[PDB]
RNA sequence: UAUUGUGUUAGCAUGGUUUCGAGAACA
């Protein structure tokens, strides 16, 4: 687990680093956010996403991790290239350069609560 | 200072009619085989590399 | 890298002058030969006629192309189709150091 | 706990002399070789004599009755060296072949169709890729009234379409494409020889 | 060290290496090549399934000794050698 | 821990015995038709004891990544666990396998 | 009535395996899965042996050319590189010599193919946290 | 184109993969 202090430069290692994404969406969505979740999953597979994501009617956040260069494209896609209406984009934290990764597969957390408890809640 | 090859010889042509499979070619093969065995005799980090 | 035949620099030198540079020479030679050695008509019609001056001219072109086929160093398949030789030449160079992501 | 209690070798008496001295009986592993023609005939003679000895079954007499039926209608090889000519070889001898590409063999339109498989290098060959058939229209082919009827009778109504009026002849009795293709061209010429009579 | 491979057309033939037993390094096959070659049989043009079948008998009759040539239908080991020779003359 | 290496099955005496009968039947397949032809011509029905040990029906389905002789299909040639491991390792995608549909 | 959504229903439950356009897939995978392990175990090993003796590696190749062709066609002076050895492995898949001019292996005149020293897109991509079988030489250990 | 033993005590209370039975997923 050698840090970037060993010899990363602009020759060949400039595109050999990992990190975490930074995004926090907020605003109303069509139906219950089904369109946004489906669109994000298809694009995420092409970029070989590892982290997870959360989608809902209003709340939309998550933690996405991957390559330093791969995540750069997603920043522009999820800021202007949005078919739905977006109010504003927030940020929580970011970090570039880290040995190995935490997650292994891309998945979206969905509300699988039973319908019986929905009325009580 | 830096050019390894003076020029190119890319000319469209076939080849000669005779085949290099005469008795002279076969006889020369035995001579080129003795040097291989003689070199392998002087064992220097080469005997195991080939075998 | 004690030896001079295994460094990163020499590998690139032989990957351009023998893979792409040699492929272009064969490509132009094949096209040039067809211009100076035409046929009576369509290639399909020439086989159904069994006429002279067509079987002879075609045979000469086959030997000329075979003798004008450079031997690739990096590639050992030794493809005979000029279209495939150029297509595969770029794939080897692109996969060496061209890409920057998965 | 179980399936572990061993037993001593009780086979030690001097009376058991004929043991561990010869190879065991024929094993299934040695059956790879084929049976010679001398042994196959021997079993037929041994079994035929046992059945007639009195070993009869309820389902044995019924089989004989069916065989006797084919004798009356005349579908048996029963007669109250030879060197014959096979039908395939006979057709080869009688065949007018063309003398070079510029000579027309047939004198009527005909279409030849065949399926050719192309793709990446497959480890195994794809079957059902050796079909060859020929089609021709009876209306275009000029023939007499008697000759026209015989053409459809030999091939039957299955190989004839009443809507358009075309006859399709399919031949596929060989695995190879080249072998099958040549076979179709031989039978086609023979058909016309008998039709015109 | 290693023998050459002068095939027809190309310059490499894996079939001759396997039958000779030089590449596989199989002692049972190496001794089999010198035996069939002396008998006068075209081993170079034999099927893959038949070469191994004959080689199995040579090793089986060697370790246990030449004392169990038994075969189904009362067949001797010499009959197979003679039969194969006719189909593969020299 | 470490899922099995699906390319090389473990040892199994029963599994090897099934393949042994296949070779015996193939060589004796010609003799099987001769026995039926002689009886048909003579018009007599009789048994063929020699076909018991070299019969086609002696062989049955078996699992290649296994050794059980039940629960094997002609399409997959694998047991319940054999297909699950093969499909979950990412090997059937190239062969048109979409698990999305039920 | 959904026509496109119900496509292929007829040839799913009312068709025989031998009377359909579907081709088998087990035959191809038989020779494909086995070859993957061969290149993995023998891949690094072949490269290690080639790089074991850095200098004096071209002497053996130069002498060999004097016996096959006699005259060294690729001869060059001392101030020029001879060649670069590429670690290659033999072909084990019994491919058929098809007549496809656009094929990548039909025109193969040798029994050796190049091996990629580095790959960024592993073919055996897992669908989860499961690992690839036969990729753990060292035995495991338990806390005990 | 076959080739590195054991279809045997010992899995709920130390087990890797899979799964039945009960419970949960909200700001």
């Amino acid at each position: 687990t050698a840090p970037r202090v060993v010899r990363d430069r602009d020759e060949t290692n400039f595109h050999e680093m990992l990190g975490k994404f930074r995004f926090d969406l907020q605003g109303s969505f069509k139906e219950n956010g089904d369109m946004l979740r489906d669109s994000l999953l298809q694009v995420g597979r092409d970029l070989f996403l590892v982290g997870w994501v959360k989608c809902r009617s209003r709340f939309a956040t998550g933690h996405i991790q991957g390559d330093v260069h791969a995540l750069s494209y997603m920043r522009r896609y999820l800021e202007k290239h949005v078919d739905e209406s977006v109010s504003s984009v927030r940020f929580y934290e970011e970090n570039f350069g880290m040995p190995l990764l935490e997650y292994e597969r891309l998945s979206a957390v969905n509300d699988f609560r039973a319908p019986g408890k929905k009325q009580q809640h | 200072i830096q050019q390894p090859v003076v020029l190119r010889v890319d000319i469209g042509l076939g080849d000669r009619e005779p085949v290099q499979d005469t008795t002279a070619f076969r006889k020369k093969q035995e001579q080129s085989r003795r040097t291989l065995q003689a070199a392998l005799d002087h064992d220097e980090r080469l005997a195991r590399y080939h075998g | 890298y004690i030896t001079s035949a295994n460094f990163s620099e020499p590998v690139e030198l032989l990957s351009l002058a023998e893979d792409l540079h040699k492929a272009e020479i064969y490509t132009q030679t094949t096209e040039k030969l067809e211009k100076q050695w035409p046929a009576a008509g369509g290639v399909a019609k020439g086989i159904q006629g069994d006429q002279f001056f067509d079987v002879m001219a075609a045979a000469v072109r086959e030997d000329l192309q075979d003798q004008s086929r450079p031997v690739l160093v990096n590639e050992l398949t030794d493809h005979e189709n000029p279209y495939c030789m150029k297509r595969e030449a770029l794939r080897r160079l692109v996969l060496h150091a061209c890409t920057r992501n998965c | 706990k179980k399936k572990r209690g061993k037993k001593e070798k009780v086979i030690l008496n001097a009376e058991q002399v004929a043991t561990k001295t010869r190879l065991p009986p024929i094993r299934l592993e040695d059956r790879i070789t084929p049976e010679p023609p001398a042994t196959v005939a021997r079993n037929i003679r041994s079994q035929i004599s046992r059945a007639v000895a009195g070993w009869k079954t309820k389902r044995m007499f019924t089989y004989r009755n069916k065989y006797r039926l084919r004798r009356l209608v005349g579908m048996t090889h029963d007669i109250d060296g030879r060197t014959f000519v096979t039908p395939l070889t006979k057709l080869q001898h009688q065949a007018a072949l063309p003398r070079s590409p510029l000579h027309a063999r047939f004198d009527f339109p005909h279409t030849v169709h065949y399926d050719v498989f192309w793709g990446p290098p497959q480890v195994e060959e794809e079957p059902n890729k050796s079909g060859c058939w020929v089609s021709f229209r009876v209306a275009d082919l000029k023939l007499s009234d008697s000759q026209e009827q015989r053409l459809l009778d030999i091939l039957g109504p299955e190989r004839y379409d009443e809507q358009t009026g075309v006859v399709c002849l399919e031949a596929d009795v060989f695995p190879q494409l080249n072998h099958n293709a040549a076979y179709l061209g031989d039978i086609l010429q023979q058909l016309m020889r008998e039709v015109k009579k | 060290p290693e023998a050459p491979q002068p095939p027809a057309g190309l310059h490499w033939s894996w079939w001759e290496l396997y039958v000779k037993g030089v590449n596989p390094e199989y002692p049972p096959r190496q001794r089999m090549f010198a035996f069939l070659t002396a008998q006068g049989v075209d081993v170079l043009e034999m099927e893959i399934r038949e070469i191994e079948d004959v080689t199995r008998w040579l090793e089986m009759s060697n370790v246990y000794g030449e004392k169990f040539p038994r075969f189904p239908y009362d067949v001797t080991f010499q009959d197979k050698i003679e039969a194969l020779k006719e189909k593969y003359p020299l | 821990l470490n899922p099995p290496p699906i390319a090389f099955p473990s040892f199994n005496r029963r599994c090897q015995k099934d393949w042994l009968a296949r070779r015996a039947f193939a060589e004796n397949e010609v003799n099987g038709r001769i026995y039926k032809n002689v009886y048909q011509n003579l018009g007599f029905k009789g048994p063929i004891p020699i076909l018991n040990k070299v019969g086609q029906y002696r062989i049955r389905m078996r699992c290649i990544s296994g050794g059980y002789s039940r629960g094997i299909f002609r399409f997959t040639r694998m047991a319940r666990m054999g297909m699950l491991q093969l499909a979950r390792e990412g090997w059937l995608k190239k062969y048109g396998y979409r698990p999305g549909l039920f | 009535a959904f026509r496109y959504r119900r496509e292929g229903q007829f040839t799913k439950f009312r068709v025989h395996f031998d009377r359909s356009g579907f081709r088998p897939y087990i035959d191809e995978l038989k020779w494909e899965i086995m070859d993957w392990h061969y290149k993995r175990a023998m891949g690094p090993q072949m490269k290690k042996t080639l790089m074991s003796y850095q200098e004096g590696s071209e002497k053996l190749q130069y002498m060999h050319d004097l016996i096959a062709l006699g005259t060294a066609k690729a001869k060059f002076p001392h101030a020029t590189k001879r060649f670069f050895f590429v670690p290659a492995l033999p072909v084990t898949i019994p491919y058929r010599r098809s007549s496809n001019p656009f094929c990548l292996l039909s025109a193969n005149k040798t029994g050796w193919l190049q091996w990629s020293p580095k790959q960024r897109v592993p073919f055996p991509q897992p669908l989860g946290k499961r690992k690839v079988g036969g990729t753990d030489p060292q035995p495991p250990v338990f806390p005990k």
